């Protein structure tokens, strides 16, 4: 398989970025694509082997490197806001056909560090009006006032991740679309029968994962440092 | 510039070790019945071999028993396809406009070697198909004719030496007569 | 010049057939396949075809080529949501190659209402439901 | 085994280790169409004539090379690092056109039953060594999966010139001398 670290970075304009890859398929040729909604699946750079790196479709500002069979690294010498996108890796070779792509990498550049925040996780409890009528129960999670827009949300019953009956904002919503920031918002839904939302010993938890500032990140403001953190909220039946 | 396509070799899952890939297109009668054969070789042992007449990959020695199953899954599509996409396209687009269209004019010369021996020396032809007789005075001489094998100089030429063991009376009409088919007309060389 | 996809965006009723067109330069190319990027995931391969033939149909998946038209395309039967993905169209000189060695890739591709309440464990948001199906927005 | 008018050996990789030796060559009825030179990554056509009309993309020799390494990897283990058995090459020297004083010819040294694909093939004129106006082939496949290889000498016949073709190959105790005289 493929993998790639980072999986999400948040950047600072005028910095250096490096995304590695590391395929393990013993494959010959490796490629960095950038997927941006609107512009498709564009090819940045690539290679046919340990050593050489060829220009792709969109190699402007993207100096690419590959030291060995395993590793292929995309380098963004100097950041700008327009370098902001998803980024994918893929390997294939000996002797094909079938491009094996990586899990993905969500990057974000910024012009300033001012409007950057975590998300506040509010878990809501269904009406008794629901339980009497549809003979079942539906809990609702919300997360508001966070920058930037990439957060992963999940559900947890008896310390166990659960997928059944979960709808979620496939995309978040701009708070003011009129203003240029302007903080994003997100929602979710959970459901089971009302022999679980009545019974106490069942332990519900909504769980945003947020990928803000990491460890070494020069923090200036005198509010609490915004960082990569899980944010929770729970309920009992 | 029309492109030449390679047959694809498929990957896997003081002492010297050696691996060969031999992909091979067998034409007969134009492209009317092509046969594709790929063989995979450890040192000199042929271990695993696709052949179009069987239609799947098969092991050939115990060393390829495990190899068989894998390839049949990961290639086999695309490998049945190769016959129709780079055995053919190769022939009908690069062999036609090159090799199947080389004629190279032959090149006849006689001389005394050492009762002696005469050497008709037919050089520089292509194709290999050629006929070379010995006429001393009008009829063909059977006996005392000792030809070589058809040498292959491997620059896309040939050569062959036909030898007549004879004994010169008077002055006689000797004739190396030579049919190729870059020759519309039979070269025929004269000797003393 | 190389490959145009189409349709750009597409809707379909749960249970209808669904179809993606494509064309190429390229000229003849001998490898044209398909890719299903699941919501928020990687592209994983679904079906391929070479110039060898014009119809392949595999485990609910229908692919067609017309070589001389420089034209190929993708069809499904009796759909679900399970087949709602960003689908990806690419094409390539099978091999050998090359400049146009590999890929490419075109641009991409009880009805029973209620409005229930929900409180904080005070802070309220409400719902619109069953038009499973549900959504919220508020100011 | 195996009736046909024409044989296209298209794609023929060979890889042997240690030392990283590789060789990508196409053939048609027995004559080298072209090899891919691996350092420079360029097709190298046998008679450049063939270079004007058709092209072979060289990266595709590289691909077939890459997979051929890999499977060496796998097999060499698998066989229980059975190593290959060093063969004796044979040599015959011959000339392209009949021999005639003052007119230039070509001396040909053809070596068959080579295995492995390493040999050394060199030229002697009255036993002093010669390099100028030498050309040597690729390795060329056989049936029993050996190879044959030929080298060419630009001379101008004379007297008394004596011409030796010299082969070094690990299957040989002592270098073989092929002796030829006009």
């Amino acid at each position: 398989a493929v993998t790639q670290s980072p999986r999400n970075k948040v950047a600072v304009t005028g910095g250096k970025v490096t995304l590695s890859c590391d395929q393990t398929n013993n494959h010959n040729n490796m490629y960095w694509y950038r997927q941006d909604t609107g512009h498709g699946l564009r090819l940045i750079h690539y290679s046919y082997g340990a050593g050489s790196t060829e220009k792709g479709d969109i190699p402007d500002g993207y100096k690419a490197s590959r030291p060995s069979q395993k590793e292929f690294s995309l380098i963004l010498e100097l950041a700008t806001p327009s370098q902001t996108s998803v980024y994918f890796c893929a390997s294939g070779g000996l002797g094909g056909d079938e491009q094996y792509f990586g899990p993905g990498t969500r990057l974000t550049v910024l012009e300033d560090l001012k409007n950057v925040f975590p998300p506040e996780v509010a878990v809501f409890e269904p009406s008794e009006a629901e339980i009497s009528h549809t003979q079942k129960a539906t809990l609702v999670c919300l997360a508001t006032g966070f920058y930037p827009d990439h957060v992963e949300l999940s559900w947890w019953v008896n310390g166990k991740e659960v997928h059944s009956g979960v709808c979620t904002d496939p995309q978040p919503l701009k708070e003011q679309p009129a203003l240029n920031d302007s903080r994003y918002a997100l929602s979710s839904r959970l459901r089971v029968s009302a022999t679980f939302w009545q019974n106490p010993r069942n332990h519900f938890r909504c769980q945003v994962q947020f990928y803000g500032l990491s460890e070494n990140d020069e923090w200036t403001q005198d509010r609490a440092k915004p960082v990569t953190q899980i944010v929770s909220a729970e309920a009992w039946g | 510039l029309v492109e030449r396509l390679y047959l694809v070799c498929g990957g896997e899952g003081e002492r010297h070790f050696v691996h060969q890939f031999k992909g091979e297109c067998y034409f007969t009668n134009g492209t009317q019945r092509i046969r594709l054969v790929t063989r995979y070789i450890y040192n000199r042992e042929e271990y695993l071999r696709f052949d179009s007449d069987v239609g799947e990959y098969r092991a050939v020695t115990e060393l390829g028993r495990h190899s068989a199953e894998y390839y049949n899954k990961q290639y086999l599509e695309r490998t049945r396809a190769e016959l129709d996409t780079a055995c053919r396209h190769n022939y009908e687009e690069t062999e036609v406009p090159t090799s199947l269209r080389r004629l190279e004019q032959p090149n006849v010369a006689i001389s005394l070697s050492r009762h002696n021996t005469l050497v008709c020396s037919v050089t520089d032809f292509y194709p290999a198909k050629i006929k070379v007789r010995w006429f001393r005075n009008g009829q063909e001489e059977t006996v005392g004719v000792s030809s070589t094998q058809l040498i292959r100089n491997g620059d896309w030429t040939f050569q062959v030496l036909v030898m007549l063991e004879m004994t010169p009376h008077q002055g006689e009409v000797y004739t190396c007569h030579v049919e190729h088919p870059s020759l519309k007309s039979p070269i025929t060389v004269e000797w003393r | 010049e190389q490959v145009e996809q189409l349709p750009s965006i597409l809707r379909v009723q749960e249970g209808s057939s669904a179809s993606i067109n494509c064309s190429y330069e390229d000229s003849a190319s001998n490898y044209f396949p398909w890719y299903k990027q699941e919501p928020g995931e990687n592209p994983k391969l679904i079906i391929d075809i070479r110039s060898n033939m014009e119809r392949k149909q595999t485990q609910g998946l229908i692919v067609l080529l017309d070589k001389k038209a420089k034209r190929f395309s993708l069809h499904i039967t009796d759909t679900q949501p399970g087949d709602s993905a960003m689908y990806f169209c690419a094409a390539s000189r099978r091999g050998s190659g090359g400049s146009n060695y590999k890929l490419t890739f075109g641009k991409g591709t009880n009805p029973d209402p209620a409005v229930y309440q929900l409180r904080d464990s005070d802070k309220s948001v409400c719902l619109f439901t069953d038009f499973s199906n549900s959504a919220v927005a508020w100011s | 085994d195996i009736e046909a008018d024409h044989v296209g050996f298209y794609g023929t990789t060979v890889y042997q280790s240690p030392g990283d030796i590789g060789q990508y060559t196409h053939e048609f009825d027995g004559d080298e169409l072209f090899y891919v030179d691996l350092d420079k990554k360029k097709t190298v056509w046998r008679l450049p004539e063939f270079g004007q009309l058709i092209l072979f993309e060289p990266q595709g020799g590289l691909q077939n090379i890459a997979a051929e390494k890999h499977n060496l990897g796998i097999l060499t283990k698998r066989s229980n690092f059975t190593p290959a058995t060093n063969e004796a090459p044979q040599a015959t020297v011959f000339p392209k056109s009949p021999v005639l004083l003052g007119q230039p010819n070509t001396l040909i040294c053809f070596v068959d039953n080579i295995f492995p694909p390493v040999i050394n093939i060199t030229w002697l004129r009255n036993s002093k060594s010669v390099t100028d106006g030498v050309y040597e082939t690729s390795f060329l496949v056989n049936r029993d999966h050996s190879f044959h290889k030929l080298s060419y000498l630009t001379f101008i016949p004379s007297d008394d010139d004596i011409y030796d073709c010299k082969v070094e190959h690990w299957g040989l105790e002592e270098p073989v001398l092929k002796h030829w005289e006009p």
